[PDB]
């Protein structure tokens, strides 16, 4: 069995998205389909359901009236019309096949998960910003959307890194920090360089870190 | 719609699982609300891996005519139901068993038709469901999952089946004569010879009111008198834990002999209640069954509690002149 | 409709133990009760159906039980595969609720962090923003919380904490605490001291600097 989600990306509150669960190796139209949605952070929580011909709905709550869930057992994908998104629709979503005719509740096998956010931002690369056993690290501030990737020495140094999970911002924009411990005797003696990578933008930076006065 | 009588739709999790043998008049009208009884037929005769009525129950299950008066009493009971109650067979199907024209066998995984001679059901089997004709199970990956809907599952006819008061012979042949009086025209209904003919046309619809009093053939009317009386007996009674839910054979056959259990305004009256001890607790309590009571029919001159009655649809061959 | 209520919140026991996760109900389920496993960054996957079932590939550790409002799911022997999140979901009701989840970490012994702070670039000071970071390295157990101090006053609210996944060799965390002020209120003072609190230290820690 394999589901396979596709259609998330960056969104404005008021805009709509469409969503697609493409499924192979197993019958699609005698069983009902799901959707389950994390949010960052947060735990999980069930979205909209669909039956095996795609008559009965049974939606959520905070979802009525602004999303639509159908199918097309012909060519095997689930859909799912979310219109009127808002920021706490920011989430990880998921659709699980279920055992039943219906959708009565058992996520038997689940896809791999597409992200969707919902915010008013604009696309920003990163500004990265040094920061001087002795610990040195990197500042990846005010970017939008997630993810970003921080090598170091270009994949060569990675014992003693931290690449620490983002925090959101009330500008909206994301920022995080990436650290690395190096063996005092590093001054001269060693050099080290932060690969940071925002493809969501095409930002790649690499900046060195020295000792200062 | 009609109600559970003490269980709600069923929720299954593996079409793998077993259909226990439970032993109380109680813990058996559970699985009839749950369409069990059709989903071990399905099993047993025609070779079917799951369940048929999962999340509707008995409650669901498809009818024709659509306009089933005695579906909206709940305590009424249809053809299978009395099968799991022991009262009566419905049989594996033959070549020879006429499958009825109008009915929507679309689909359907189980139908069931009342016919002169007996209760006959066409059973599909794994991934299959019957074509627009009901002659042939196709493949419907629809099917595929064993935990079937109850609109899979088509009782044909707006039978009520009951206990019947035992007749003796010459009160059914009296009977037997009356209608074929009455119905003088008719040949072979589904297959059995009614009048002779010698004469006969090709086999053909036929929607009657009929009775099985006991004996061979059911007996069929055209002016047919019938009263509903009610008797309050102990099968009147269903005795549930609301929570853990059906009663076991002891404790409903202590509740029905004790008065202790806590009970509806009639179980009382009939039994017994008894209150002021349940603290927090729970304890059996029983409830009287909906249904108008038992049916008695008026024909022939004759007052008969038939064990089964209704109005359906039986192939049938008339006269030829 | 139905809160599903899950109990502990976040368990610390190491490989070998034995788990039990409790999760509680506000009406009667009956025996309709799944349980998820969500390994971090992955998608969840059935466990225990049904309270007692187990999937199809669930090994014998993981068992379960409960009937009615109060169920649990017990691993015996504890391995390190076995450290997720864990929820449980009833489906006797739609619309379809979950637990708020169960966060299994693993243990070892008691370790202190090695705190750094970091004051701002000028690179950075030219946009008129100054991000000073404060570093918690290495420590166990997580619970721990840093307090900002801006000429001995306590900062509040104006700065932002994460946490790495715990440690797959020192089974440890680690902290970044980034305190943001701007440009023209950065120049306004003059000590920007780090305090931190932590089970492996008998005495509070403070890590400053005069800019
Ligand atoms: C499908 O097949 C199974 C298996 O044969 C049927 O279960 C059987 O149901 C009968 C119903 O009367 C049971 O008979 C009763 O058994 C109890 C003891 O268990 C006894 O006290 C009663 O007097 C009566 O003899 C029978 O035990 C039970 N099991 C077996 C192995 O026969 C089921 O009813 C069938 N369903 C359909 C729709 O055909
Ligand atoms: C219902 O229970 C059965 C029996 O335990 C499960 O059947 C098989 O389990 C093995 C692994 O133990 C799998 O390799 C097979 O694929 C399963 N059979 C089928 C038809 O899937 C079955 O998985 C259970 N039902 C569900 C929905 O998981």
């Amino acid at each position: 069995v394999q589901l396979v989600e596709s259609g998330g990306g960056v969104v404005q509150p008021g805009r709509s998205l469409r969503l697609s669960c493409a499924a192979s190796g197993f019958p699609f139209s005698g069983y009902g389909m799901h959707w389950v949605r994390q949010a960052p952070g947060k735990g999980l929580e069930w979205v909209a359901v669909i039956s095996y011909d795609g008559s009965e709905k049974n939606y959520a709550d905070s979802v009525k009236g602004r999303f639509t869930i159908s199918r097309d057992n012909s060519k095997n994908t689930l859909y799912l019309q979310m219109n009127s998104l808002r920021v706490e629709d920011t989430a990880v979503y998921y659709c699980a096949k279920d055992r039943d005719y219906y959708g009565s509740g058992f996520y038997d096998y689940w896809g791999q998960g597409t992200l969707v956010t919902v915010s008013s931002a604009s696309t920003k690369g990163p500004s990265v910003f040094p920061l001087a056993t002795a610990a040195l690290g990197c500042l990846v501030k005010d970017y939008f959307p997630e993810p970003v990737t921080v090598s170091w020495n270009s994949g060569a140094l990675t014992s003693g890194v931290h690449t620490f999970p983002a925090v959101l911002q009330s500008s909206g924009l994301y920022s995080l920090s990436s650290v690395v411990t190096v063996p005092s005797s590093s001054l001269g003696t060693q050099t080290y360089i932060c690969n940071v990578n925002h493809k969501p933008s095409n930002t790649k930076v690499d900046k060195r870190v020295e000792p200062k006065s | 719609d009609s109600g559970p009588i003490i269980c709600a739709g069923p929720i299954h999790s593996n079409k793998s699982a077993g259909i226990p043998h439970l032993l109380g008049y109680s813990e058996k009208i559970c699985q009839i609300d749950r369409l069990i009884h059709v989903s071990s037929w399905l099993r047993n005769h025609s070779q079917f891996q799951g369940y048929v009525g999962q999340r509707g129950g008995r409650s669901q299950v498809s009818y024709y005519p659509a306009e089933n008066s005695y579906s909206r009493w709940s305590g009424l009971l249809s053809p299978c139901d009395a099968d799991w109650l022991g009262m009566l067979v419905v049989k594996k199907a033959r070549e020879s068993d006429m499958i009825v024209p109008g009915p929507s066998y679309k689909g359907k995984v189980f139908f069931e038709r009342p016919t002169f001679d007996g209760y006959v059901g066409w059973g599909c089997g794994s991934g299959k469901s019957r074509t627009e004709s009901g002659e042939l199970c196709s493949s419907d990956s629809g099917t595929s999952s064993g935990l079937l809907p109850s609109d899979r599952v088509l009782w044909i006819g707006d039978v009520a089946c009951q206990l019947m008061t035992p007749i003796p012979e010459e009160t059914f042949l009296e009977l037997k004569s009356f209608s074929q009086s009455e119905f003088p025209d008719i040949c072979k209904i589904d297959g059995i010879v009614f009048n002779q003919c010698e004469g006969e046309s090709l086999p053909q619809p036929f929607d009657v009111a009929w009775m099985d009093v006991g004996h061979s053939h059911k007996i069929i009317m055209r002016e047919h008198k019938t009263k509903w009386v009610q008797e309050s007996s102990s099968k009147d009674f269903v005795c549930y834990k609301e929570g853990t839910g059906p009663c076991s054979e002891s404790e409903e056959k202590a509740c029905k002999t004790s008065g202790s259990c806590r009970g509806d305004m009639q179980f009382c009256k009939v039994a017994g209640c008894e209150h002021g001890e349940e603290t927090s607790e729970a304890k059996c309590r029983c409830s009287l069954v909906h249904k108008p009571g038992e049916v008695v029919v008026s024909y022939g001159g004759m007052r008969v509690r038939p064990k089964c009655y209704g109005f359906s649809r039986m192939m049938a061959t008339l006269h030829h002149h | 409709d139905i809160q599903m209520t899950q109990s502990p919140s976040s368990l610390s026991a190491s490989v070998g133990d034995r788990v039990t996760i409790t999760c509680q109900a506000s009406q009667h389920i009956s025996n309709h009760l799944n349980w998820y496993q969500q390994k971090p960054g992955t998608a969840p996957t059935l466990l225990i159906y049904e309270a007692s079932n187990l999937e199809t590939g669930v090994p014998s550790r993981f068992s379960g039980s409960g009937s009615g409002t109060d169920f649990s799911f017990t691993i015996s022997s504890l391995r390190p595969e076995d450290f997720a999140t864990y929820y449980c979901q009833q489906y006797d009701n739609f619309p379809l609720t979950f637990g708020p989840g169960t966060t299994m970490d693993i243990k070892r012994t008691v370790a202190a962090p090695s705190v750094f702070i970091f004051p701002p670039s000028d690179e950075q000071l030219k946009s008129g923003t100054a991000s000073v970071v404060c570093l918690l390295n290495n420590f166990y157990p997580r619970e721990a919380k840093v307090q900002w101090k801006v000429d001995n006053a306590l900062q509040s609210g104006n700065s932002q904490e994460s946490v790495t996944e715990q440690d797959s060799k020192d089974s440890t965390y680690s902290l970044s605490s980034t305190l943001t002020l701007s440009k023209a209120d950065y120049e306004k003072h003059k000590v920007y001291a780090c305090e931190v609190t932590h089970q492996g230290l008998s005495s509070p820690v403070t890590k400053s600097f005069n800019r």
